[PDB]
RNA sequence: AACGAGCUUGGUGAUAGCUGGUUACCCAAAAAAUGAAUUUAAGUUCAAUUUUAAACUUGCUAAAAAAACAAAAUCAAAAA
RNA sequence: AUUAAACCUUGUACCUUUUGCAUAAUGAACUAACUAGAAAACUUCUAACUAAAAGAAUUACAGCUAGAAACCCCGAAACCAAAC
């Protein structure tokens, strides 16, 4: 699988940490159904931990969409133009927390 | 079935602004279901790659194959519509950017063997497509020279790396 | 047929039958189904016993 | 028909995306593909232990190589340094042989003086001293 | 180590000659590892895929003082 | 088949070693009327701890929280 | 037939030049052992297996501490050839409450009461 | 395999449509109603299974005992057929003795 | 009976919302993957 | 158009101790191919093994003398 | 792995069997669809009620009642009946 995928050398974005450090992520969207239960850990999250999130991490603009949805979704989006998105679909609240965390990070 | 060939004569383009290269106009032509195998009609459709319009004529008209006639044929159709129909000034200068063979719906029937066994036989068909490209035909294929051979021998030494370390 | 604190007849329940084990009764609570689980026979010690409580 | 599989698309694509590099009807061909992605695979995880035994052996290589440019054999270099108590690694002594000459011909001071003390000594019999470079730092 | 010396540990230098700062760039994790054993009825779906936590350090500096 | 040197030597250092492993287990230091009974507390409790466990299994408990706690499925935001 | 052994007795009784040898006295014998495994069981029989888990030496070159009397000393000598037995020797005496988590186990042999990772001086 | 290029009709359930609203109703016409009629009577189907249930074998008997005699000649000679297949399977095949 | 306190905090109960009893159902194996197929257990 | 006994349909999903095949993942444990009977040795039933659950208590290694033998196993106090 | 597709290094196709052994022997040109474990006597788990349980006929010296939990596919030479 290493001959049947791509490689790269180690590398950061603008030579983050030399002068000062940058958070890579800039955005991320969660978006909720208010009645399904699929998506009742996201539901938890915001709740209790968004607001504490964003807090902790000034840098990073979170966007909160509640609509009529089959799937909750996180989307997150970084400096270099990279995107990453995660299902949330019927995942615990400490799950979508510690899945948040390592986007930031 | 598929016929997207035809379909490609009929893409408009926006009007080009002065300052740019004029386009060169495109045709597109094909006869789809012609009684020859499309294996012995890709010899006639290999050789008259890249040349003009003319000079695949002259080869063809002395070619004893069957599929000659009819890649003449179509060629000579598709110079027709290419002047009357795509805004071609000139007959003769067109080129074939691209000739090829495909196969065609088949079928069936029976080969007689001797002990009351048979086979399965096919009647062939096959499908023949050009594009014909406004210009002269591109020029022809140049061979590296040696001391083009030597330049790459050294870019790929100047390349080298010192492999798995620091 | 239990009703209300299961949990407070346990504790009785261990205590009662302790001295006569030596060591604590395993017991299993059933909150859902209101009944009470106890290792070993002690039925009749038991029918006396919820008798002295008038139930 | 009242149940058919409706997914059999992706699972077959499951394995024909790990043979699209193959050659052959490998490459397209699922009854072929899945023989040979197995096959891939347990190569690839047997490759992960035989690269760090590679590593080494082309480590040893080159500090021999270098090693020898100074008189040295690659014995004689590794244990007199680790007689001297440094612990520089194989992988560490080839970096400072291709990025550090002036550091590693040190080394190669200090393994060959080592040794040499170690010559005098056995020849010494105890009676003599012990060498300037061959004491050893206590740690409790 | 320098140009013109070097200084070597026996096997650690003290902590007053040398101090070396280093920063977190980023917590992350590897590609999929795949990890696949050779068994009978070997099958493709016997496959364990490993992804470890890595974690990715500047050097920000190295300072050394007169203190041999 | 000629044995190596190589093959010798490493014997050799083996059987070194097993033979200082006959000088240590020469000097026993209680004798064998003085070891018996000085560990028989230990012993004996020991076995009471495997006991205890063998003889333990029960069923767990059940809890109506567990049961009525499914309701949750259905939460929402009003 | 390949049978359990019976050693003589006279292998385990010393010499006066053994003793200068291993510097080990004949009074004030050693309390404890330390006993690493450094061969392996497979290819051995049975009994041999058994033992050397009753002794705790499932895992190669760790060591275990084992009670230096006879009816230990019999199970040593059945895997005498699997294991090293090395003397338990304290430097600094026993290990007490204060010390217990302060030890190390040396190469040498010895308990150590006060392991610090810093240079002599 | 291949895929179906267009999105299917969608399915239009009703939920409240009588027969889905009223579902269940008079499951409980004995105990509520003073048992002169078992919930039992209130299934429809074929006359051999209303409040009955059995094993293949079991079902192609008694069909043949409730409607056996206004059977079709081909319906009667393959239920027949089935019964002695069946007959040697449950009573001569399997894994447990 | 704090149980049924318990009710009036928690959701409707409904038919989306039903569960068996703990255990009160086994699981019933298909010879289809390795472990129970290929030979199938005879 | 292959008769030591035609062909077609049906009985019929004949029967086959025989050959072949028997479709997702993960975790765990695991025999042995020994003894006995069988128109039985290409199979089956029982023992023996293995295994799951449960009950409660000693098991494994070792094991002096001492008998039984004739002049390394059986037995198994104490201990460890 | 590599700066680099091939060069360098490592590596005795799959299934089925054979004694746990494959340089054995079967089977597979390839694609798509189709193509093979099924039952409740005892046992276990989950509940109702309990010296009684079951909606008639049954079991019962803690039982009884209900639920859940199980045992493949293709293939002969043949034999018989009635037609042709
Ligand atoms: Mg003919
Ligand atoms: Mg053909
Ligand atoms: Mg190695
Ligand atoms: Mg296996
Ligand atoms: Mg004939
Ligand atoms: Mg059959
Ligand atoms: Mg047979
Ligand atoms: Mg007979
Ligand atoms: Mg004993
Ligand atoms: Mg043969
Ligand atoms: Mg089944």
């Amino acid at each position: 699988t290493g001959r049947g995928t791509s490689s790269r050398f180690l590398t950061s974005v603008l030579h983050n940490g030399l002068g000062r450090y940058v958070q890579q992520l800039q955005r991320l969207s969660l978006s909720l159904s208010r009645d399904a239960p699929s998506s009742r850990g996201a539901r938890e999250f915001v709740e209790r931990e968004v607001t504490d999130f964003a807090r902790r991490n000034p840098g990073v603009v979170v966007y909160v969409n509640p609509r009529p949805c089959a799937m909750p979704r996180i989307v997150a989006e970084y400096l270099n133009g990279a995107v990453r998105e995660e299902n949330v679909n019927s995942k615990s609240v400490e799950e979508i927390k510690s899945l948040v965390q390592k986007l930031a990070d | 079935i598929s016929r997207k060939w035809e379909k490609k004569n009929k893409i408009v383009y926006p009007p080009q602004l002065p300052g740019e290269p004029r386009r060169p106009a495109e045709i597109y032509h094909c006869r789809r279901q012609i009684k020859y195998s499309k294996d012995k009609m890709w010899y006639l459709a290999k050789m008259i790659r890249g040349m003009s319009i003319d000079q695949a004529l002259a080869q063809l008209e002395f070619n004893d194959k069957k599929g000659a006639q009819i890649i003449k044929e179509v060629l000579l159709e598709a110079q027709d519509m290419a002047v009357r129909d795509h805004n071609v000034e000139f007959r003769s200068n067109l080129h074939i950017a691209e000739s090829t063979s495909g196969r065609g719906q088949c079928l069936k029937r029976i080969r007689y063997h001797g002990r009351g066994r048979f086979g399965i036989m096919e009647k062939v068909y096959c499908h023949y497509f050009v594009k014909l490209v406004e210009g002269p035909p591109p020029p022809p294929e140049v061979p590296k020279t040696a001391v083009d051979h030597a330049k790459d021998y050294i870019q790929q030494l100047r390349s080298r790396t010192i492999i798995h370390t620091l | 047929k239990v009703e209300g604190d299961i949990w407070a007849l346990q504790k009785d329940v261990e205590e009662f039958l302790s001295p006569l084990l030596g060591k604590t009764p395993i017991t299993q609570v059933n909150e859902v189904t209101g009944t009470l689980r106890i290792k070993g026979y002690f039925d009749e010690q038991l029918k006396a016993w919820l008798l002295e409580k008038g139930f | 028909l009242r149940n058919r599989l409706t997914d059999r698309y992706w699972r077959v694509q499951e394995v024909l995306k790990h043979a699209q590099h193959f050659r052959g009807r490998k490459n397209r061909c699922y009854r072929l593909a899945v023989r040979a992605v197995t096959r891939a695979f347990v190569k690839c995880t047997k490759a992960r232990r035989l690269k760090k035994r590679n590593l080494r052996t082309l480590w040893i290589n080159r500090i021999t190589a270098a090693s020898q440019e100074h008189g040295l054999k690659y014995p004689a270099f590794i244990v007199n340094l680790i007689k001297c108590q440094v612990e520089l690694n194989r992988k560490v002594l080839v970096d400072l042989a291709i990025y550090e000459p002036k550091t590693f011909k040190s080394l190669a001071a200090l393994a060959k003086r080592r040794q040499q003390e170690g010559f005098a000594a056995a020849l010494g019999d105890g009676k003599e001293p012990e060498g300037i470079f061959s004491r050893v730092v206590q740690y409790h | 180590g320098a140009d013109n010396f070097t200084l070597l540990g026996k096997p650690l230098l003290r902590k007053e000659l040398v101090r070396v700062e280093a920063t977190v760039i980023e917590k992350t994790e590897s590609w999929p590892k795949i990890n696949m054993k050779f068994r009978k009825r070997k099958n493709f779906r016997k496959k364990k895929i490993i992804v470890n936590p890595q974690t990715i350090l500047r050097i920000n500096t190295i300072e050394i003082a007169p203190r041999l | 088949r000629t044995v190596s040197f190589q093959a010798k030597e490493s014997m050799i250092r083996r059987l070194e070693v097993e033979a200082e492993n006959h000088y240590w287990l020469s000097m026993p230091y209680m004798t064998a009327e003085q070891e018996c009974g000085h560990a028989a507390e230990r012993r004996a409790q020991a076995f009471e701890a495997i006991k205890a466990a063998a003889t333990s299994k029960f069923p767990k408990h059940r809890y109506i929280a567990d049961q009525l706690d499914h309701l949750n499925i259905s939460k929402k935001w009003s | 037939k390949f049978t359990k052994s019976r050693i003589p007795d006279k292998v385990f009784q010393p010499k006066p030049e053994d003793h200068e040898k291993y510097g080990g006295d004949p009074q004030n014998p050693h309390k404890l052992h330390i006993v690493t495994r450094i061969r392996s069981t497979k290819r051995r029989p049975y009994w041999e297996k058994d033992t050397i888990k009753m002794l705790g030496l499932q895992k190669a070159h760790s060591p275990q501490i084992h009670k230096n009397i006879p009816s230990v000393n019999a199970k040593l000598k059945v895997v005498k050839h699997l294991i090293r037995i090395q003397p338990l020797k304290l430097p600094q005496g026993l290990p007490t409450e204060e010390t217990m988590s302060s030890t190390c186990l040396k190469s040498t042999g010895e308990l150590v009461v006060q392991w610090h990772l810093k240079p002599v001086e | 395999a291949f895929v179906r290029l267009t999105l299917p009709p969608p399915k239009v359930v009703d939920r409240w449509n009588e027969k889905r609203a009223l579902f269940g109703v008079y499951d409980n016409i004995g105990i509520l109603g003073n048992f002169e009629k078992h919930p039992k009577e209130l299934i429809k189907g074929p006359v051999w299974l209303r409040g009955w249930r059995g094993n293949e074998l079991q079902r192609c008997v008694r069909k043949k005992k409730f409607v056996g005699n206004r059977m079709f000649i081909e319906d009667l000679h393959n239920l027949n057929k089935r019964i002695s297949y069946l007959y040697k399977h449950f009573n001569r095949h399997g894994k447990y003795r | 009976g704090t149980s049924l306190d318990l009710l009036r905090s928690l959701p409707r109960v409904s038919l989306a919302n039903l569960k068996p009893s703990p255990n009160s159902r086994k699981r019933e194996r298909r010879p289809r993957d390795r472990r129970r197929g290929r030979k199938c257990g005879r």
